[PDB]
RNA sequence: CGGUAUCUAACCAGAAAGCCACGGCUAACUACGUGCCAGCAGCCGCGGUAAUACGUAGGUGGCAAGCGUUGUCCGGAUUUAUUGGGCGUAAAGCGCGCGCAGGCGGUCUUUUAAGUCUGAUGUGAAAGCCCCCGGCUUAACCGGGGAGGGUCAUUGGAAACUG
RNA sequence: GGUGCAUUAGCUAGUUGGUAGGGUAAUGGCCUACCAAGGCAACGAUGCAUAGCCGACCUGAGAGGGUGAUCGGCCACACUGG
């Protein structure tokens, strides 16, 4: 796993005495097999936050599917105010991503796409929308299996 | 040539030997200036990108506007954006002469390029330019192929890669066939120049 | 919408609105009518030469001049730089941006264009406020 | 071999006039930017020899020279009455 | 006064004709009826191109050539396959 | 189905996947028939039953599930529309999910789907996308 | 044009580098002076005695025979949303009805071919964008061939959908 | 086929059609004598404002948005009116 940091949020919380703060940091965590995690934690430290979001990411992996190099079809995400469009790319093209949708694409090992966000930029909904779009997302023969054919017929 | 000025510094800025190994390294490895023996910094998208660049353009020391413009006539070639942009690089009449061992270094060859100390087939090229073609005899002006200089640069030089035939008895040369980007350094992350080029 | 909607009565965007309005009027004379031309510069004299204080939470005193421009239109500049020879009655040239503190101040003063001078020992970003080289 | 002439087809709309008639032709367009097929009607004038045409017919109309100020179509045919 | 002449093309003091027929009333870089063919007068060989069969069918409507042209059109061996043509 | 017979009948079946039913049924038609045929033929669904009544039948659409309880059918669409028709050129018929997916035509060798309809180079309207 | 392009010989590193930025957006830092003054500013905003934001010097970073400022247009702007948005509380459902024109319209059969799809012929000039070749020492530039571009006309077929 | 305005709703009187003639290279209210009362418009007539049209040019993932300098085609003008 090769944890990336996104954002590192200081919020607050007045109390009768005045305000006390903390640390929220959102942080990514995949392998560029395929596999890909985000998670979030609250401290009073940053090197205290980090270490909750990356024991707490390591949890909720996902796979992407990413025949030849690129994702299968265009997918758009949608999580809450965060909306997230994933096309694929020709191969040799890059990742052509914003801020906290390209994370969730160089961790999770894809080569070329492309994507643009539709929706609020809130780094915390831009990453739930990605893994939104992540979940629609199929292959060929899962779907020739799910249909009664072959991959040679569909295609 | 055209950056006429001191080389360590661009390597020890970038972090890489430009001109081989550890030549310019050996010697505080880090950043010029003032700062540099301080502290190291934090480098974000636009600086990963950013700094890879300039690892290409400084490796071969031609300008922006240069740059730029063969980086598009790439992209109207078969196969993968980077891949061709960096054959192209290796195809300059600068990099052809050093890769035979005619100079030590690219800045040594290009000006020997420059005043026309070489030829190729017969006729006299004046410019470091040239987009030298497969199977075009390379050779030396057959009025200065005697200069001390350019006989201490064979030996004190290193072998020849593998796509370049070269003869140090008849001084020619020739492009046997293009790279296929396994060839070269191979230190440049080629997919940050393209996404750097789009941002 | 329905198409049908949008059909009928298609859609018409805002229209945009220009930050230098007294820029892009020209005049001419035999006609005495205001000509719709853009124009990266325009000269006037100044009538005025004095300060005012900008608006909170800044508290200098800012140097500022009231030209008339040669298509008649009255407007008030900013002379940037420490220190300017402009009295009543200079020719000025003026360029556009808005300084953000003075409320009625749109114009700004180009120094060393015309009967205004560059600033004395300049050494930094020394093309604008136009001081030519020390050497 | 010996060249032709456009003919329209369309609907008597007035006969108010000496020895002339007003047909009225549509089609199907589509509008330019949504896609959408919309009507279009444009109406003509006819040369009417002998008053053979009556309210609401279907006639055929053949281009000519001009004969008139307006008018340059001659009535080829009447279909439905 | 239908004729066939010389197109001016190519950049400065590198000049590149382009045999076409035109009235004589249009401008030299105008509008023409059909291109014939090129004629590089650089090189020192001359490289020129006719179209053997729209030349013929033009000289017979009345479409005199120019000075240069007639040469053109006589070295080609095509201006003596219409004295030919009319005897015949 | 007052004005779209098609997208009540597309809208059905998008309706009965969510609660994840087993069969529904509704009026019949004769352009209906044809959609629900190309459907079982790509193992969409898994049957289709055809019932006479007084008037005009109806028809049964048995909904295909596979195994652990996972959807068949994604969504569908209808693309032409009575307030706006689209008509494809034979160029212009689509690609669904790169071929993962289907788009129902109305050629002028009757309903086909986009798979065969380039593969005799003709064209027409475009009635819904499934996939 | 004009002894112009080009070529050959002798000697010189000798005559040939500036511009603006360094708080973050945004690549790139420390000293001295000033003290809500002088001043900076595209936005957030900086100057009240330790100023990485004002002024100078040192050092760096982007370009480079150029570098910045201003003006104008497209983009980002889904911020007029056909592709591609909305209307309970954020801007946004007429106070409600009867209804002319207009928009849309249940099931089946036969027929037509206005919309729809398709074949052939004519044309959409040259130059320009794009693809393939070649000529200037390369490039810009210049030549040869082609491709593309029309709710385009004439003409022959199909009948699933709208009329 | 390519523009903004309804905070511009009516416009038209050789104007719309016909019978004979004159005129022109040529058809035609193009002009004339007589008869008639038609013709255009919410599918935007009429009026005001603005503008030479196109091949093409700049930007954009595209659909689109802005422009009509250089080069080629067509139009109009030549101090103002006849
Ligand atoms: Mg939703
Ligand atoms: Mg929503
Ligand atoms: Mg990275
Ligand atoms: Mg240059
Ligand atoms: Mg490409
Ligand atoms: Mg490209
Ligand atoms: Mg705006
Ligand atoms: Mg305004
Ligand atoms: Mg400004
Ligand atoms: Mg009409
Ligand atoms: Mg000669
Ligand atoms: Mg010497
Ligand atoms: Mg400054
Ligand atoms: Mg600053
Ligand atoms: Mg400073
Ligand atoms: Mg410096
Ligand atoms: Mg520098
Ligand atoms: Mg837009
Ligand atoms: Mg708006
Ligand atoms: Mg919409
Ligand atoms: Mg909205
Ligand atoms: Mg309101
Ligand atoms: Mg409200
Ligand atoms: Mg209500
Ligand atoms: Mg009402
Ligand atoms: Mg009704
Ligand atoms: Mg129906
Ligand atoms: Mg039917
Ligand atoms: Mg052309
Ligand atoms: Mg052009
Ligand atoms: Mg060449
Ligand atoms: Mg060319
Ligand atoms: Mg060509
Ligand atoms: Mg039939
Ligand atoms: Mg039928
Ligand atoms: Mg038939
Ligand atoms: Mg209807
Ligand atoms: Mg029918
Ligand atoms: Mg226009
Ligand atoms: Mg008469
Ligand atoms: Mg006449
Ligand atoms: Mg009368
Ligand atoms: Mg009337
Ligand atoms: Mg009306
Ligand atoms: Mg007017
Ligand atoms: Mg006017
Ligand atoms: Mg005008
Ligand atoms: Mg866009
Ligand atoms: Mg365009
Ligand atoms: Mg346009
Ligand atoms: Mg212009
Ligand atoms: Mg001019
Ligand atoms: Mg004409
Ligand atoms: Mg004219
Ligand atoms: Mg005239
Ligand atoms: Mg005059």
């Amino acid at each position: 796993l090769e944890e990336r940091v996104v954002t590192i949020n200081r919020v607050a919380k007045v109390v009768k005495g005045g305000r006390r703060f903390r640390f929220t940091a959102l942080v990514v965590v995949g392998d560029k097999n395929g596999h890909v995690g985000f998670g979030t934690g609250k401290a009073q430290e940053v090197p205290d936050a980090i270490r909750k979001a990356v024991e707490d990411a390591k949890k909720n992996m996902v796979f992407v599917p990413t025949v030849d190099t690129t994702i299968p079809h265009t997918v758009v995400g949608h999580f809450g105010g965060g909306e997230i469009l994933l096309k694929p790319a020709s191969a040799g093209s890059g990742v052509t991503a914003g801020g906290p949708v390209r994370a969730v694409l160089e961790l999770a090992g894809v080569a070329d796409v492309s994507s643009k966000s539709l929706g609020s930029n809130t780094p915390i909904n831009m990453v739930r929308a990605t893994i939104d779009g992540i979940k629609q997302l199929k292959n060929a023969e899962d779907v020739a299996k799910l249909r009664g054919k072959t991959v040679e017929e569909l295609l | 040539a055209r950056y006429t000025g001191p080389s360590w510094k661009v390597s020890r800025r970038l972090g890489i030997s430009l001109s081989g190994t550890g030549k310019e390294l050996e010697r505080r490895p880090y950043a010029p200036g003032q700062h540099g023996p301080t502290q190291r910094k934090k480098i974000s998208e636009y600086g990963l990108q950013q700094a890879e660049k300039q690892k290409l353009r400084h490796m071969y020391g031609l300008t922006e506007r240069q740059f730029k413009n063969t980086f598009n006539k790439a992209g109207k070639l078969q196969g993968k954006h980077g891949e061709n942009f960096m054959i192209l690089l290796e195809q300059r009449l600068d990099n052809i002469v050093y890769r035979l061992g005619l100079a030590r270094t690219r800045r040594a060859a290009r000006q020997l390029v420059n005043h026309g100390h070489i030829t190729v087939d017969g006729k006299r090229v004046d410019i470091p330019s040239y987009q030298v073609s497969v199977g075009q005899v390379i050779s030396v002006r057959e009025k200065s192929a005697k200069n001390s200089a350019i006989a201490e640069s064979l030996e004190v030089s290193s072998f020849v890669p593998e796509y370049v035939t070269f003869d140090a008895e008849t001084l020619t040369g020739s492009l046997n066939r293009l790279p296929e980007r396994s060839e070269l350094a191979a230190e440049i992350n080629e997919a940050f120049i393209v996404e750097f080029y789009s941002r | 919408p329905t198409i049908n909607q949008l059909v009928r009565k298609p859609r018409q965007s805002k229209i945009k609105k220009s930050t230098s309005p007294a820029l892009n009027k020209g005049l001419n004379s035999f006609k005495r009518e205001l000509t719709d031309v853009n124009s990266p510069q325009k000269r006037g004299v100044c009538t005025r030469v004095g300060t005012m204080t900008p608006k909170k939470p800044n508290s200098a005193l800012r140097k500022y001049a009231r030209v008339r421009l040669s298509n008649g239109i009255e407007v008030t500049a900013y002379i940037p730089g420490i220190g300017h020879n402009l009295q009543e009655h200079s020719v000025v040239l003026i360029r556009g941006g808005r300084v953000k503190d003075l409320p009625g101040v749109r114009y700004h003063i180009v120094r060393g264009a015309l009967d205004t001078a560059g600033v004395e020992n300049r050494g930094q970003s020394r093309s604008k406020y136009g001081t030519k080289k020390p050497k | 071999d010996r060249n032709q002439r456009k003919v329209y087809t369309g609907r008597v709309v007035s006969d108010k006039m000496d020895k002339t008639i007003t047909v009225v032709v549509e089609t199907y367009k589509k509008h330019g930017l949504y896609g959408k097929r919309v009507k279009y009607s444009k109406k003509f004038k006819a040369h009417d020899e002998n008053n053979i045409a009556k309210t609401g017919d279907v006639v055929r109309i053949s281009e000519t020279r001009p004969l008139s100020a307006t008018k340059h179509f001659r009535l080829l045919e009447v279909v439905e009455e | 006064a239908v004729k066939i002449r010389l197109k001016r093309m190519g950049s400065k003091k590198k000049p590149f004709y382009r045999i076409v027929v035109a009235d004589s009333r249009f401008p030299r870089d105008g509008r023409s009826i059909e291109t014939i063919g090129t004629y590089n007068p650089l090189l020192d060989p001359v490289e020129v191109k006719i179209d053997e069969e729209a030349t013929l069918k033009w000289m017979h409507n009345g479409a005199k050539p120019s000075d240069t042209v007639r040469n053109l059109l006589s070295r080609e061996g095509i201006m003596e396959k219409f004295h030919n043509q009319k005897l015949g | 189905v007052m004005t779209d017979p098609i997208a009540d009948f597309l809208t059905r079946i998008r309706n009965a996947n969510m609660v994840k039913h087993d069969k529904l049924e509704l009026p019949a038609s004769k352009i209906k028939k044809e959609i629900a045929e190309i459907l079982k033929r790509e193992g969409f669904i898994r049957d289709v039953e055809y019932i006479e009544d007084d008037n005009a039948g109806t028809i049964r659409v048995f909904l295909k599930y596979g195994a652990t309880g996972e959807r068949v059918i994604t969504g569908l669409k209808r693309i032409s529309k009575p307030g706006l028709r689209v008509y494809a050129k034979s160029t212009e018929v689509p690609k669904v999910l790169n071929g993962l997916g289907i788009a129902i035509v109305s050629t002028s060798q009757g309903v086909l789907t986009d798979k065969e309809a380039r593969a005799k180079q003709v064209g027409g309207e475009v009635l819904a996308y499934v996939w």
